[PDB]
RNA sequence: CCAGCCCUAGAACAGGGCACA
């Protein structure tokens, strides 16, 4: 029997210079409330101890994941679900992410909890960013943007692609939608408005714009030192 | 969350669920002590101008975590004895319905997909 | 790499005399950008 | 004699303010370290446990809420109560307090000396401890009395137990009748004029008055309430944190009075618990960092799967 | 119920409050010391601190440039903000402003008035409340206590 | 003890904090 040779990497730091950037999952960022930081420290220790067993990978809103959950009433004790990440929300041990997929013409959304012990394995089959941090408009979008092959193979990516952002404009179903995605409070760039809405509709939707919120300077949440401390704790836990 | 006057979608293959009609099948009465129905709750419908019983399969209101949320208020038609009138169900079904098999045995026996 | 400072012109919608002069300059620039002499005379004598 | 108002910073200098601060800080640190070994100076006689005994409680701080999963897949919500500085301040005898049970006074987290009255400061100086914020009274039996001045820790409660939690709820101010009593309003737009949230009729015409039990708008929230039968799941001994099941009345960072559950279903549960209190120096062996219940999915778990 | 609210309602709404604070910030940047209502100045102090931080962020920063362009209505103050106020606040971290309550307005409204001032300005110093000297009776007693504590170590 | 300053406390008056940092 013969085995073929592996393909090693030919990184040459000489001609191309490429550094490396840190990625902190959104669940570690504490909310803006006046909660005692001791609770956040306790929750961070708990979620790090949980991550020591369950490998929670890096994935953004728009990536396609496959989650294996422990189901007692199924044929096999495991149940797989593949879908695109609609949104990631929550802080600490209760962080959740929404997976959406069209199965036989019926669109299904499941809100999985990251640190639930019933989750066996999470697999990012396509690490991929999109034009919006929350693409909840896929409910009102055409079904083709929600259908994904449940048996699709994982796509492996190399580090030097820095999470390619998918600039995909999405077609829309006729009005009305689940929400008024044309309002400035959503700030949506992933919907092809020029083919579904009209000029007067856009002008009427622009009446709800608040241009002072981007220059308020007091509604911003600066978490530089918080993120630095969280990263220090993460490195300490990884070394321990 | 399916309550009175809610227009539902029949999922199983039945004459009442397939034959078109000038009025969509609305909900008449929910058999809970509260007026709101959830997955696995018996309900009454007025389909094609007659009263029928149905079982709530899926709805659009979010529920507990790790539970499926569908894009339509799906229902499967039932008889008075508790047996389904349809032959098979094509749309997916919440896996939590298999927890109570004592009352939904013949309904789950015709279900094909579980989510 | 280079500083991009906004111009030091006065406001346009303010009550100040500088804002009034800027609006005067604005309508005079409209007259300048006018194409036909008929349009020039119309914009110059439309106020009564 | 028109004496003027004064505070501790009025007559101090730019150099004496930090000196005063550090002096009070070192005095508080020394006073709190002196009471760290209560079982070796002069502890009161420890009595055995009896079936009709009642235990003392603690005064913790409501940190926040956290999800917590059980081995059967269920997900509960726990509230974290941190016992910062719990000390038994005074003890009133049974015949001098109630004639049925004695009273133990417990103090909460430390506060500043510069904002208390002369009597409270004298009491705390005689006791030998820095002042506490919240001071509560617990009805204990005569055999569960502890010497005043002893510290109490969260390991007083063990993983798997039912507790009672008393606190002042979140005060919503002068609220209307619809938010205070859950009254239904009138229709929104079918002709009603300036009545969409009024209480409506308040009494009957023949009575010619309104009854004292009439529900009417007023204060809502700033009152003491007690949650009964909250299960404890986890005890963090390093930080002195208790994980009580469910919701706890009161906002976060507030003082909460915790005690054993007085429900008739959990009246004889104190048999296995440390009867007088938890003395960390009596065992001479440190407890684990986290004491969990027999059903809690600990953070380090095999990621349970059904069979 | 206004639990956890940090901004007070001013003007004819949120946008009007933003515009009022913007006018106040422009005046403060221009004159280095202004006087207004106590509530408006207390609301403006944080915006002034954040503006000094954005000015310290640098001239070539497009974010800071557009923030200054929005806030400073008089466009001759942006070079001032970037070349006078920010350079002179370098070793300092957050001590950029000083707010002091002055007596109530002599007008009939009797409004509670404050004065805000950027530290290190070319203006007569306000009559700041100075603490007592160490030669006071109580301060000398505390000095004796401090000396005893130093000798005891 | 309550001048002032904050508040998950409040119409006003009341009530809780202002030493760690
Ligand atoms: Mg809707
Ligand atoms: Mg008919
Ligand atoms: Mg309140
Ligand atoms: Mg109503
Ligand atoms: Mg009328
Ligand atoms: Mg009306
Ligand atoms: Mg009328
Ligand atoms: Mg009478
Ligand atoms: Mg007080």
């Amino acid at each position: 029997a013969f085995q073929p040779p592996p393909k090693p990497v030919i990184v040459d730091k000489r001609r191309p210079q490429r550094p490396e950037t840190r990625f902190l999952s959104p669940e570690f960022i504490p909310p803006r409330g006046r909660t005692n930081p001791l609770k956040f420290q306790i929750e961070r220790k708990d979620m790090l101890e949980r991550r020591k067993i369950l490998h929670i990978p890096e994935f953004y809103v728009g990536s396609i994941l496959r989650v294996t959950t422990a189901d007692p009433y199924a044929s096999a004790k495991t149940s797989q679900f593949l879908g695109i990440c609609i949104q990631r929300s929550g802080s600490g041990l209760g962080a959740t992410f929404i997976l959406r997929n069209t199965i036989e013409g019926q669109g299904v959304e499941i809100c999985f909890e990251l640190y639930n012990p019933r989750i066996q394995e999470i697999q990012v089959v396509k690490l991929e960013k999109r034009l919006d941090n929350s693409l909840l408009y896929l409910r009102d979008a055409l079904p083709e943007y929600s259908t994904f092959d449940v048996n699709m193979k994982p796509i492996t990516q190399e580090f030097n692609q820095e999470v390619p952002v998918n600039q995909l404009k999405v077609k829309m179903k006729p009005k009305p939608w689940s929400k008024r995605w044309e309002r400035p409070k959503f700030n949506i760039k992933g919907i092809r408005f020029d083919l579904c809405l009209t000029e007067e509709q856009m002008r009427e939707a622009q009446k709800w714009s608040q241009p002072w919120l981007e220059f308020d300077m007091m509604r911003e949440y600066d978490t530089s030192k918080i993120e630095a401390a969280i990263w220090d704790e993460i490195e300490a836990s990884k070394n321990s | 969350a399916i309550q009175k006057m809610t227009r539902v979608r029949v999922v199983d293959n039945s004459a009442l669920g397939t034959t078109p009609y000038h009025r969509p099948p609305r909900c008449i009465h929910v058999y809970n002590k509260t007026g709101v129905g959830k997955v696995g709750d018996r309900i009454l419908l007025a389909i094609r101008g007659q009263k029928k019983k149905a079982l709530i399969v899926g709805h659009r209101m979010p529920g507990p975590r790790m539970t499926p949320r569908f894009d339509s208020n799906n229902v499967v038609l039932l008889e008075d004895n508790g047996n389904p009138v349809g032959t098979r169900i094509k749309t997916p079904i919440p896996s939590s319905l298999r927890q109570r098999e004592g009352e939904f045995s013949k309904v789950l026996a015709i279900a094909q997909n579980f989510v | 790499p280079v500083a991009r400072y906004p111009p030091i012109v006065a406001s346009l919608t303010a009550k100040s005399k500088a804002a009034r002069q800027r609006r005067v300059e604005q309508w005079q620039a409209t007259v300048h950008a006018a194409k036909s002499v008929d349009e020039k005379l119309r914009i110059l004598t439309k106020m009564q | 004699h028109g004496k003027s108002v004064t505070w501790w910073d009025e007559h101090l200098s730019e150099e004496n303010v930090p000196f005063v601060k550090q002096l009070v800080s070192d005095e508080n640190k020394a006073q709190l370290a002196s009471k760290l070994c209560p079982l070796k100076d002069e502890p009161w006689p420890i009595h055995p446990w009896e079936p009709g005994s009642s235990r003392v409680g603690l005064i913790a701080l409501k940190l926040g809420m956290m999800p917590l999963w059980t081995k059967d897949g269920q997900k509960h919500v726990v509230t974290l109560l941190q016992v910062q500085d719990c000390h038994v301040l005074k003890y009133t005898p049974k015949e001098n307090h109630n004639g049925r049970m004695a009273a133990l006074t417990v103090g909460g987290k430390t506060v500043s000396h510069f904002h208390k009255s002369a009597s409270i400061l004298e009491f705390y100086q005689e006791l030998g401890l820095p002042p506490k914020q919240k001071v509560k009274i617990f009805n204990v039996t005569e055999n569960a009395v502890i010497k005043p001045g002893t510290p109490l820790y969260a390991a007083h409660f063990r993983p798997g137990q039912y507790v009672d939690v008393t606190a002042k709820t979140i005060g919503k101010g002068f609220q209307g009748v619809m938010r205070r009593w859950g009254f239904k309003g009138q229709p929104a737009t079918h002709g009603q004029t300036k009545t969409h949230r009024r209480p409506g009729a308040i009494s009957t015409g023949d009575v010619a008055r309104v009854w004292p039990g009439t529900k009417m708008p007023g204060q809502l929230g700033n009152i003491d309430r007690t949650a009964f039968g909250l299960k404890v799941w986890r005890i963090n001994t390093k930080h002195n944190i208790i994980y009580v099941n469910g919701s706890v009345p009161g906002h976060k960072n507030c003082l909460v009075k915790i005690k054993d559950s007085k429900l008739p279903a959990y009246k004889d549960f104190c048999k296995n618990l440390p009867f007088p209190t938890y003395f960390p120096d009596g065992d001479e062996e440190a407890l684990p960092e986290d004491l969990y219940d027999e059903n809690v999915c600990q953070p380090g778990a095999p990621s349970i799967t059904f069979t | 119920i206004s639990h956890g609210r940090v901004f007070r309602r001013l003007g004819l709404g949120p946008e009007s409050r933003i515009h009022l604070l913007q006018n106040l910030l422009t005046g403060l940047v221009r004159h280095e010391r202004i006087e207004a209502s106590w509530a408006r100045v207390d609301e403006l102090r944080g915006y002034a601190e954040k503006l000094i931080d954005y000015g310290k962020l640098g001239d070539t920063n497009e974010r800071a440039m557009r923030m200054a362009d929005f806030w400073l209505t008089e466009k001759d103050l942006i070079p001032k903000l970037f070349q006078v106020l920010a350079p002179r606040f370098q070793g300092q971290n957050g001590g950029y402003t000083r707010m002091l309550q002055i007596p109530n307005r002599n007008e009939q409204d009797r409004a509670k008035m404050a004065v805000i001032e950027y530290k290190g300005n070319c203006l007569p110093p306000l009559p700041l409340p100075r603490r007592d000297s160490n030669l006071t009776l109580l301060n000398q007693l505390l000095q004796g206590l401090r000396q005893d504590q130093e000798a005891s170590s």
